[PDB]
């Protein structure tokens, strides 16, 4: 049947399905790894290459605030080639919003030979990483006890590849990028190009990095003390250094991004404490602290045995591992987001608004993607790795006795938060129709203001001089101070935070508490419930256990992450809605001679952003004008992909709203038709299974519906902004 | 019947109504349905063998 | 008024026509006798039942794969700056009868449009008093008898032939299979509704007659949104004095999105704003509460019954727990809404979701302007 | 009123008596010269009445007490 | 009527409720001849004594789930495990092995 | 309760009794097969409608059919 070619694609990289024992599945994990990661670097060699050869990349570096950053190119076929916009400086190709010219000027690279050079590097690494995983499996495989080795892993990546990547990236930062950098922001200005004989005028009069490193009197006359040496290291004088390692704190006014100096110093006091970080864990040298010892010291009387098997339960499961891990790449992966768009870290990325916008939401969606397979392997680490014997009364034990306190309190507080956050937005609706404005939740009306946010505002920016003394200016724009501005557009402004503040963060607030409740109730009821007492025989992916006991249609574990994707997706996209409109209305625009500010959509995000309403309206419908008025330009690829992602998304709720028993009842009318004529097969055509029916569902969902603000948000960004 | 002839089945109920199957055993101890059949193609969940009594056959081999 | 008057009539007709093949569905698992209807016509129709479904799923094939083939290609024609290469089909079997009945502006002069044919002067009893009247109004180019088509006219006709060929072959195959299948011989004796028969041979969620009904009126609203969306755009565009905008824009899919959805929203969202409202604020505001009984609907046909059971599960734990309140006692044991229940309460609210949207919006955008 | 220009005079519908109302929605909805808010009437009752040869309210109340009895009779 | 150790457990939040009070209540009694670790039907880890064993559950269900466990997830297997039915009058129905 | 039929095509298998988390079936000597039981429904009353019964008998058609009668707090499977 058909049914078995679509088994063989899902049950391809469930290796502790194939294999009982633990030590060769952890030799096929520790060699799909190197697999992945030349997977990343034949992908990172394609962003040098393109950076190369289809670019305009030096012709932005000439002028980087009046050139739009553009690395794809498209053949002139089928009338496609009006894809090629004019993005200045005589190119023709797609404007690209990934800040790679933004990070690459940050590396001090300057000209195509250096992108040549580091998409053949990353070639060769992405050989010797499929070397790596073959050599690693096929000949000689490590062994268990090496795996488990979880406190020399703990010293060797901590003070590792944290530590001496953070100090290394310093040395590249200090003897490379601060140079060029500096060097490129005299050029980038009118005076002054200080100093020398060459003096230097030319972009690619700037001296090859390698020139930086054979002459030191090169990098005297910009960081005077590089004639002192590296003695005052030794000798722990360290306030001489304060000319390449400084405490600047906040964004350079010439560039937008952060001071390459202050970063410099970053990575090295991260270096430091990477480094002493590694020294933690006790290893074959005697001294140090134990995982396990340090883990059942800590237990207390509220909690019975304390923290018991969780060494076990982390040094024998690889799932719990990967939910776990999974949960803070992707909390972090959020994260980058937040600190990236308001301490814009690049020269003149700040301003460039297509790409600001693109990055706070790729690493948006890739962070709620990965939080929910944290809970999706945390329900397989219940279903399969879970062991009686290893939770007797200790903290694992104890989260699944309280289980019907946790998950009815967690859907208390979820009924709670959506009528006190979304029903304030229908209060409003209704008080805006009826003409009684003055009843709205709203800074003109009834006012909630979030008055602890505004607190911890004012103690952010009150901070330099003060608790921070040694600090120059605050940590970010965003906390309060003046508007700092590239050439005519704003990079960072003091981010307002009023009623319309309030209702959203709410929001943001109820659908992250939904999704916990979906992907909890997932991982706490996967083995067993009041319901279905043996549902952890029927294992972690089944689609129901029959019509009785009422009905029990999606009650697996794989069904709350099912679940719990849809709720991912709605609660992303009203953190990237809110995003998107806050910045266009009350961050980013053009600043006059004067020193106003005119933002995108003009600060209409205080009164609109109140009511469903004005987020149809005022942000859906009014911002939607570029992607649909896109035909017959440069952008007309987005108004086709907008157009086709609405139709991929409408095309999930067939396989969402429908059942296989229908559909394989009318394969037995066309299996009819078939057989009366002519070429009818022999693997029989069966009706996808109900589980393949909701995971294909919900794929088309998840991208026809994101795939739709993908070209929603790029069209409006990059007409506008 | 003899063992070995190909098997019309006449019952609606089946999965392979209609279709042409190969016995495999037949016994006269005088149960209800005692002729083993097998088949080419599976049912809606991987059979392909069912016993059948002689009143609801057909053979044309 | 007229707006409102055909979507209403149209609308209705959909969901009685559904209801029409739901009753019979109803009478073959109910009130069928095989045993009296014994090879006469109702016997026969059963015993090619297959030929009768494997043809609907044949025409609802060809024509949604030539018919989005087609809208596909001219949207990529006038998004590439092309927009003489799109392919523009006149409709002109149609357009013959318009001819046919007295219309003069193809030039095609057959039968009431050739002042001396057999069927326009009567020739026997020259009785034809009708046709001097007639010939006057379906030649005035200001009322709605027999408006001009064209290749936008084209296109949608064959929307709506796939609209009314797939919710006929749902509803057939709903009524042709439910007194059994393969999957399920006997599934007369199980009645009309019933949730499905277990996860076993392969699973067989959602295979009632019942829920054939249920997937038809997705369907069913899809073909009169085709039919009243084309009739709207068609009357607006000769309401505003711009009969070429629909001439333009309806040959490819983003002129409707553009040219009809958004450009005719304008004056409904803005019902009420921050500066104010008008009278069209009570469409406004039931334009989103449309939108929300219809996404409503969502969680009842995506989330299925298991989940809900065992989280009322633990909303019965804690209630029984609560000091104070486990005083109050229910009568009746809190459940989850049963599989066929939830489908039906989903498919109410999508229902009534569709309809309480698009009449606030063909109301608001007609009565804004007229 | 409407019998007298059909052209330019809304029909209608009913009055609207909601108590949550502004009173910027009460001079909103008052309308088709009417003082009080109303409704304006969409099922084109106004030209089926006035057609078959109704003209006025009377007309129309003498119809209406007329489908009481016939409804209390069924 | 029915005697048997209760296994040592903490209790939890998924146990009886309203119903095993008033309607309709099953027991569980098993022997043992280790003093092992098992899976509650309502979540959670319990310690089964040597010798008789005594268990209440709220539903058939659970209790013939706890069986299938006794039987399939040990060394040596549990057969000899019995299931009454508890009636609030205290009337004790035998149903399982019937 | 639920409607528990067992058919004249079983070849006693006993696979739906084992499959049975309710503990509904049993089997009961018949000579009507080759193996001489058959599978029975005394427990009806606790019977659920899981139908996992049906989906272990390997006869074609089914010889084991569950009918989905009127719901008790038994075959709601309620421990409230
Ligand atoms: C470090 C990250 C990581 C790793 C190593 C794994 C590894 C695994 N997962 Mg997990 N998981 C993850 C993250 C991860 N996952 C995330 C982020 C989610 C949320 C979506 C999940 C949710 C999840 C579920 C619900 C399940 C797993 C399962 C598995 C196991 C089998 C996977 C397999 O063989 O499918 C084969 C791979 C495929 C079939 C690929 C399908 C990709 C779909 C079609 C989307 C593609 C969209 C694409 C990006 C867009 C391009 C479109 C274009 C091509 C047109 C394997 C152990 C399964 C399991 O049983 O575990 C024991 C299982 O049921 N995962
Ligand atoms: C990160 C993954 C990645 C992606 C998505 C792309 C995508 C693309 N590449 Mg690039 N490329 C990559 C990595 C990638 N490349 C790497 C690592 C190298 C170095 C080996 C190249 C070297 C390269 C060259 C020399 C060219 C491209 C070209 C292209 C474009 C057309 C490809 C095509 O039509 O071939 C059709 C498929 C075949 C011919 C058979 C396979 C397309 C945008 C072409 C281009 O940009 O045209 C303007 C082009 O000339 N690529
Ligand atoms: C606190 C962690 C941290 C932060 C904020 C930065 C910040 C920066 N990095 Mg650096 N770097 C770091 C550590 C960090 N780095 C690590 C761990 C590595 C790998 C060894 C690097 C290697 C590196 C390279 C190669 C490059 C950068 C660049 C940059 C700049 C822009 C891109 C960026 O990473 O966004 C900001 C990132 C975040 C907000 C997320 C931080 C993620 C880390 C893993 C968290 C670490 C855990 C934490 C420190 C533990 C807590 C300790 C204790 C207080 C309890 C920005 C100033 C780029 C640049 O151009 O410089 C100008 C660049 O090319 N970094
Ligand atoms: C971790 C990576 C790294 C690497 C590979 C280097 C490498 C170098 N540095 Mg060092 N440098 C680094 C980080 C690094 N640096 C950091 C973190 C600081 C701040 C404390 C410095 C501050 C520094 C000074 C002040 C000088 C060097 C110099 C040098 C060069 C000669 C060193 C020697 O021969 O003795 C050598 C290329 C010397 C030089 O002449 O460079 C051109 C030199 O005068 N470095
Ligand atoms: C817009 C459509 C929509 C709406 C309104 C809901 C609403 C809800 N979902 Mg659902 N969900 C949806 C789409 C929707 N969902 C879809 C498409 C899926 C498919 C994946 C799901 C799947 C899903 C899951 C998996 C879960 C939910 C849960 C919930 C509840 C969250 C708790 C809460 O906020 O209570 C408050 C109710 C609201 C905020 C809804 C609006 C109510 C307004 C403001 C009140 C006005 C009426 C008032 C009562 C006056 C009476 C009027 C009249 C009767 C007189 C809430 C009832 C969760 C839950 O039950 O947690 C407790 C949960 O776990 N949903
Ligand atoms: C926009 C959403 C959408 C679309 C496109 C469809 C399409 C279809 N429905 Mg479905 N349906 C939908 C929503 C949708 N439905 C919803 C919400 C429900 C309620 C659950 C249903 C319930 C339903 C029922 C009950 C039935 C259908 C049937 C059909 C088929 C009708 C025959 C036809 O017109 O063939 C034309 C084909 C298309 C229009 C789809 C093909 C789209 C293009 C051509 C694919 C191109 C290939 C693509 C580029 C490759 C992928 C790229 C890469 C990833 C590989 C067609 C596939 C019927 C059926 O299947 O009978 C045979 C049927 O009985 N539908
Ligand atoms: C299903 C409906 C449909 C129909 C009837 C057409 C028809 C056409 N398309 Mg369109 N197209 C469609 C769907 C359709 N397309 C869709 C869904 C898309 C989006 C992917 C496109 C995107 C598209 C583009 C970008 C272009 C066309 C073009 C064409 C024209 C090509 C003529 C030709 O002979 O090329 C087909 C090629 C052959 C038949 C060669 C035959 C070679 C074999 C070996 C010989 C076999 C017989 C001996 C033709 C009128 C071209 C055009 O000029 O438009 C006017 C053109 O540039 N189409
Ligand atoms: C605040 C409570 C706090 O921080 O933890 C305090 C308490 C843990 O106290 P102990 O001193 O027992 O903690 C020892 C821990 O090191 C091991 O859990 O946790 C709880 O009471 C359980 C969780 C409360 C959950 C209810 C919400
Ligand atoms: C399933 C079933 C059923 C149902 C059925 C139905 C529901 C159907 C429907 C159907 C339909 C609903 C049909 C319709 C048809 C119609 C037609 C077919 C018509 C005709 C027409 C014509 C023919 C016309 C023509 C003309 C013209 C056009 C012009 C003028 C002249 C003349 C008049 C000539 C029953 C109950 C039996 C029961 C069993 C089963
Ligand atoms: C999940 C988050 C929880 C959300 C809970 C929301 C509950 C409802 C909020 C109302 C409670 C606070 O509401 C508070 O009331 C007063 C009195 O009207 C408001 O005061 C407002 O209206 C009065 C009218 O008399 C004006 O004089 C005043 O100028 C204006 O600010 C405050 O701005 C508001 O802060
Ligand atoms: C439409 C639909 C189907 C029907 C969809 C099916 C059967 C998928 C099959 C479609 C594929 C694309 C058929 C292609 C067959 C071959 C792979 C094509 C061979 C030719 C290649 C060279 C391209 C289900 O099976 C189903 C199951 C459960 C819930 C909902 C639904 C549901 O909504
Ligand atoms: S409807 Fe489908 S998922 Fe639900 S119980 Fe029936 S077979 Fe299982
Ligand atoms: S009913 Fe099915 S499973 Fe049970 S004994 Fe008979 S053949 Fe075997
Ligand atoms: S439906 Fe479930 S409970 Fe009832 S007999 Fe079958 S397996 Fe047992």
């Amino acid at each position: 049947t058909t049914t078995w070619i679509w088994d063989l694609h899902a049950d391809a990289h469930d290796f502790d399905s194939h294999t009982s024992d633990l030590e060769d599945i952890s030799r096929k994990i520790f060699s799909a790894h190197f697999g992945h990661l030349a997977v990343i670097f034949i992908w990172l060699s394609g962003m040098y290459f393109h950076g190369a050869k289809f670019s305009n990349y030096e012709a932005w570096l000439s002028n980087p605030t009046g050139i739009k950053p553009s690395a794809q190119v498209v053949w002139p076929i089928f009338g496609q080639e009006i894809l090629n916009g004019d993005v200045g400086g005589g190119f023709h190709g797609i404007q690209i919003t990934s800040g790679l010219f933004q990070m690459w000027r940050a590396n001090g690279i300057t000209n195509s030979f250096e992108l040549y050079c580091t998409a053949i590097g990353a070639l060769v690494m992405a050989g010797l990483m499929l070397f790596a995983g073959w050599f690693h499996y096929h000949k000689k495989a490590p062994k268990l006890e090496w795996f488990q080795n979880v406190e020399s892993m703990m010293n060797h990546h901590l003070a590792g590849l944290l530590g001496l990547g953070c100090l290394g990236y310093a040395g590249q930062q200090i003897h490379v990028s601060l140079p060029i950098n500096a060097c490129l922001d005299a050029i980038d200005a009118g005076k002054p190009l200080t100093v020398g004989g060459k003096v230097i005028d030319s972009v690619a009069a700037i001296p090859l990095p390698h020139e930086w490193i054979l002459n030191p009197s090169l990098m005297t006359d910009i960081y005077p003390s590089f004639a002192e040496g590296l003695k005052p290291f030794f000798t722990l004088n360290w306030s001489v250094y304060a000319d390449f390692l400084t405490f600047n704190g906040g964004l350079n006014p010439q560039t937008g991004g952060l001071w390459l100096t202050d970063t410099a110093h970053h990575h090295l006091a991260l270096a430091v404490l990477f480094i002493v970080a590694g020294h933690f864990y006790r290893t074959n040298w005697g001294i140090g602290h134990s995982f396990k010892e340090v883990l059942e010291a800590h237990k207390g009387p509220v909690t019975g045995e304390g923290h018991k098997g969780m060494y076990e339960i982390f040094t024998t499961s690889w799932h719990c591992q990967l939910s776990w891990n999974l949960a803070w790449i992707g909390s972090l992966s959020i994260l980058v987001a937040h600190h990236m768009y308001s301490m814009p870290p690049y020269p003149y990325i700040a301003t460039d608004y297509p790409t600001q916008l693109s990055l706070f939401t790729h690493h948006m969606w890739i962070g709620g993607f990965l939080i929910v397979g944290a809970g999706a392997h945390a329900a397989i680490f219940m279903v399969r790795d879970y062991d009686p014997a290893t939770h007797i009364n200790n903290l694992l034990d104890r989260v699944i006795r309280h289980r019907d306190a946790i998950i009815s309190h967690l859907n208390w507080v979820c009924i709670f938060l959506g009528f006190h956050s979304f029903g304030l937005y229908v209060h409003n609706d209704t008080m805006r129709a009826f003409g009684r404005p003055q009843d709205m939740f709203s800074d003109t009306g009834i006012q909630l203001q979030p008055v602890f946010a505004q607190w911890v505002q004012n103690l952010h920016a009150a901070a330099a001089g003060g608790t921070a003394p040694n600090a120059a200016a605050g940590v970010s724009p965003a906390f309060g101070g003046d508007i700092l501005a590239v050439v005519g557009k704003v990079a960072m402004m003091p981010i307002t935070l009023g009623t319309a503040d309030f209702l959203v963060h709410h929001i943001h607030a109820f659908t992250i508490h939904v999704t916990v409740l979906i992907l909890l109730k997932g991982v706490l009821f996967a083995r067993n419930s009041r319901l279905i007492p043996d549902k952890g025989e029927l294992g972690f992916r089944f689609p129901c256990d029959g019509p009785g006991r009422g009905g029990t249609c999606q009650v697996s574990g794989w069904d709350h992450v099912f679940l719990g994707l849809f709720w991912m997706y709605n609660s992303l996209s009203i953190v990237i809605f809110h995003f998107s409109w806050k910045m266009q209305s009350d961050v980013w625009g053009s600043v006059s001679p004067d020193g106003s500010v005119s933002h995108i959509t003009a600060g209409n995000f205080a009164q609109s952003a109140i009511t469903i309403n004005g987020w149809l309206r005022d942000f859906l419908w009014a911002q939607a004008s570029q992607v649909i008025g896109s035909y017959g330009s440069a952008l007309s690829a987005y108004g086709l992909l907008f157009l086709g992602a609405h139709f991929v998304w409408a095309f999930s709720l067939m396989f969402l709203f429908s059942g296989r028993g229908y559909w394989q009842e009318l394969i037995e009318s066309i299996v009819w038709a078939h057989n009366k004529l002519k070429v009818a097969p022999a693997i029989q055509p069966r009706a996808l299974s109900i589980t393949q029916g909701r995971a294909v569902g919900v794929a088309h969902f998840l991208l026809g519906g994101i795939a739709t603000t993908w070209a929603f948000f790029l069209a409006r960004i990059i007409a506008v902004g | 019947v003899q063992r070995g002839s190909k098997v019309r089945i006449l019952r609606p109920e089946s999965y392979w109504y209609r279709d042409i199957g190969t016995v495999a055993t037949v016994d006269q101890s005088g149960i209800r349905y005692p002729a083993i059949v097998r088949f080419d193609k599976v049912n809606y969940y991987g059979i392909s063998s069912n016993n059948f009594a002689l009143s609801e056959l057909e053979e044309v081999e | 008024t007229q707006a409102a008057l055909y979507t209403h009539h149209q609308y209705i007709a959909g969901f009685i026509m559904v209801g029409a093949f739901a009753h019979g569905a109803i009478f073959l698992i109910r009130d069928y006798d095989p045993a009296s209807n014994s090879n006469n016509v109702l016997d026969r129709v059963l015993q090619h039942k297959e030929a009768i479904i494997s043809h609907l799923s044949w025409v609802s094939l060809f024509l949604g794969f030539h018919t989005l083939g087609l809208y596909v290609h001219n949207d990529v024609m006038v998004a590439f700056g092309t927009p003489e290469k799109q392919i523009l089909v006149e409709p002109v079997f149609a357009q013959w009868i318009q001819a046919a009945h007295g219309k003069l502006l193809y030039g095609f002069d057959t039968l009431l449009s050739n002042p001396g044919s057999i069927a326009s002067t009567a020739w026997p009893n020259y009785g034809n008093v009708w046709l001097s009247g007639w010939l006057d109004a379906i030649n005035s180019g200001d009322n709605s008898l027999f408006l001009t088509i064209g290749p936008g006219d084209f296109l949608v006709h064959h929307a709506i032939a796939l609209g009314l060929h797939t919710t006929t072959l749902i509803l057939v195959k709903g009524a042709l299979d439910a007194r059994g299948s393969k999957l399920m011989p006997d599934k007369k004796d199980f009645g009309y509704s019933f949730p499905c028969d277990g996860p076993g041979r392969g699973g067989t969620c959602d295979i009632s007659a019942w829920d054939a009904f249920y997937l038809a009126v997705f369907w069913m609203l899809n073909t009169i949104g085709w039919v009243t969306f084309y009739w709207h755009w068609k009357h607006l565009a000769i309401w505003q004095g711009n009969v070429a905008q629909f001439n333009e824009s309806s040959t490819y899919l983003m002129g409707w999105l553009r040219d009809y959805l958004w450009l005719n929203s304008s004056q409904l969202i803005n019902g009420y704003n921050p500066y104010g409202m008008n009278n069209l604020a009570v469409w406004a505001w039931m334009f989103l509460l449309g939108h929300l009984v219809w996404a409503t609907g969502f969680m009842f046909l995506i989330s299925w019954r298991g989940y809900w059971q065992e989280l009322i599960e633990t909303l019965v734990w804690a209630h029984e727990r609560t000091p104070l309140a486990n005083l109050v006692r229910w009568k009746d044991k809190p459940v989850a809404l049963s599989i066929v229940q939830a489908r039906l309460v989903g498919l109410a609210h999508f229902s009534v979701g569709y309809i309480i949207t698009y009449a606030a919006f063909l109301i608001a955008s007609t009565s804004s302007r007229f | 009123q409407w019998v007298k220009d059909p052209l330019n005079i809304s029909p209608i519908a009913h009055a609207i008596w909601d108590p949550q109302f502004g009173q910027s929605a009460v001079e909103a909805f008052s309308q088709a010269g009417a003082n009080y808010p109303v409704d304006i009437a969409y099922s084109g009752v106004y030209h089926w009445w006035y057609t078959i040869g109704m003209r006025t309210a009377g007309d129309l109340y003498g119809g209406a007490l007329f489908l009481m009895i016939m409804a209390a009779v069924f | 009527t029915l005697t048997g150790k209760t296994p040592v457990f903490g209790g939890s939040t998924g146990g009886l409720l309203t119903r095993a009070a008033v309607e309709e209540k099953y027991a569980i009694t098993w022997t043992s001849t280790k003093q092992q670790v098992f899976e509650m039907p309502t979540g959670g880890a319990a310690i089964m004594h040597e010798g008789e064993n005594l268990l209440y559950l709220a539903r058939k269900e659970q209790c013939l789930a706890l069986g299938t466990q006794l039987r399939s997830k040990f060394k040596p297997k549990i057969e000899d495990y019995k299931i009454y039915r508890i009636y609030p009058n205290g009337e004790t129905q035998y149903v399982h092995p019937a | 309760s639920h409607s528990v039929k067992i058919y004249d095509t079983c070849i006693g298998c006993t696979q739906c009794v084992r499959a049975c988390p309710l503990d509904v079936l049993e089997m009961v000597p018949w000579d009507g097969c080759k193996a001489g039981s058959i599978a029975s429904s005394p427990r009806t009353e606790d019977c659920v409608g899981c139908k996992r019964c049906e989906t272990a008998c390997p006869t074609d058609f089914l010889s084991i059919r569950v009918y989905l009668g009127a719901e008790t707090t038994r075959s709601m499977g309620l421990a409230y």
